[PDB]
DNA sequence: TTAAATTTTGCATACGATCGATTAATTTTTGAGTGTGTTTTTTTTTTTTTT
DNA sequence: CACACACTCAAAAATTAATCGATCGTATGCAAAATTTAA
């Protein structure tokens, strides 16, 4: 129980730091942001969490994207041998 | 052979062994130490026992669902047991 | 060539580096490293009968073994630990 | 820290008997 | 029948006003490490200009993913490595 | 005082270490092509049975 | 009846590991000679 009340207060630090990115309201509560670059342009972002810290809103600008390269695996060759 | 009222096979292997182990050194023949030989790799199986690996086919493109479960586990057997 | 593998053969790559520097900066400064190496062109030497029979009279030896040691001596380099 | 044989026949069969 | 050319990182891309020698004009400019700020304001401090920079160069890739393109265009490309030594050579040379 | 032995030092040179240029497998994507599911039920009225 | 929704798939090409090739660092052989010692 001395282990489990520790690893309980680190779960709990680790899901406040969670739900800090954590929007207060709902899902459908629509909120866009128009970020610029000193070089004059317009990028808009969807959330409300990413309204107000410009660091959640360039994450979500760059999990936005749907573009992954490839990783190439060794495939755990090492099954292969008896 | 780990839950058959808790093992009393292993207490029949190591009889058949001790039956060996009577025995002087000098009287013993190379049957009744590759008999312990055998007791010996009986217990190594017992021990070296271990859930198998899930293999696939990768010929074919995976689906959209992809891989549900890894799990390679007899009806009454579970991990406990093993 | 650690990364082209898995994680558990990079984390012995980190424990065994990790255990080589520490095993080798605690002759840093007692200098103490001389290690059999590799020679690679010509290592002869002419021997001298006399240095063998002192060397015999020196640490107690017979002259086979006192070639083997003669020979052994000659291959015998040190390192540096900032090398 | 010697193991005799003897002691393991010894007991193995005294806890034969009672198994305590 | 060939359509289309899908587009990676080249050697005409670092080499166009934005690119590079915007990274030479304003990297200086933009970067501020101060040692009142913490460790991860700096470090995120550095990595945004450099964010904003490839989503303005590269969009299509992720930020990781554009720092292990450039990691394969610098060793591959030879004129990216001319112009590496040239920037080396030029600032020497005054 | 002068000539020979010796060990040191400068220099050329060949061989390994290491990064780089090229290139062949590979395997994920690449949307292209193709097979297939689809409107939609709706109270309203009649007749009968029990109440 | 055609219009989206989902399933399946020969080829293209980025990626990446493998394979020499050029260049640089280094150890060793060789020529000369400065120093020391002997007659």
């Amino acid at each position: 129980g001395f282990e489990l009340s520790k690893l309980l207060q680190k779960e709990h630090q680790m899901r406040k730091n969670v739900i800090k990115h954590t929007s207060a309201r709902h899902s459908r509560f629509g909120g866009l942001l128009s970020i610029q670059t000193p070089d004059k342009t317009r990028l808009t972002v969807s959330g409300s969490q990413a309204l107000v810290d410009e660091k959640i809103a360039l994450q979500k600008l760059d999990d936005s994207k749907k573009w992954n390269k490839r990783i190439i695996k060794k495939h755990q060759s090492v099954a292969a041998e008896g | 052979i780990l839950s058959m009222e808790s093992g009393k096979v292993l207490r029949a292997a190591i009889r058949l062994a001790l039956d060996v182990i009577k025995i002087d050194r000098l009287s013993r023949t190379p049957r009744d130490n590759m008999v312990l030989k055998l007791v010996l790799n009986f217990f190594r199986n017992v021990i070296a026992i271990e859930p198998g690996e899930f293999t696939i086919n990768t010929k074919k493109s995976m689906p959209k669902k992809g891989i549900t479960s890894i799990d390679t586990l007899p009806p009454n057997v579970s991990m406990d047991d093993i | 060539i650690g990364s082209k593998y898995s994680l558990q053969f990079m984390k012995s790559c980190i424990e065994l580096t990790h255990s080589v520097l520490k095993v080798l900066e605690q002759y840093s400064d007692d200098k103490t490293l001389v290690i059999e190496g590799k020679s690679r062109r010509q290592k002869k030497f002419n021997i001298s009968e006399g240095d063998i029979t002192k060397l015999i009279e020196e640490e107690n030896v017979d002259r086979d073994e006192a070639l083997d040691i003669l020979t052994s001596s000659l291959r015998s380099i040190e390192v540096n630990f900032q090398k | 820290k010697f193991f005799s044989k003897e002691s393991f026949l010894a007991d193995f069969d005294d806890s034969s008997s009672n198994e305590d | 029948r060939k359509r289309r050319p899908q587009v990676k990182l080249t050697a005409e891309k670092l080499l166009s006003d934005k690119g590079l020698p915007y990274v030479l004009k304003n990297a200086h400019k933009r970067i501020r490490i101060s040692s009142k700020k913490n460790s991860y304001d700096n470090l995120s401090n550095i990595i945004q200009f450099y964010q904003l920079w490839a989503h303005e160069l590269f969009p299509k890739a992720k930020f990781k993913d554009f720092m292990k393109i450039c990691q394969t265009v610098g060793k591959t490309d030879p004129v990216l490595r001319e112009y590496r030594v040239s920037l080396f050579r030029d600032e020497m040379g005054m």
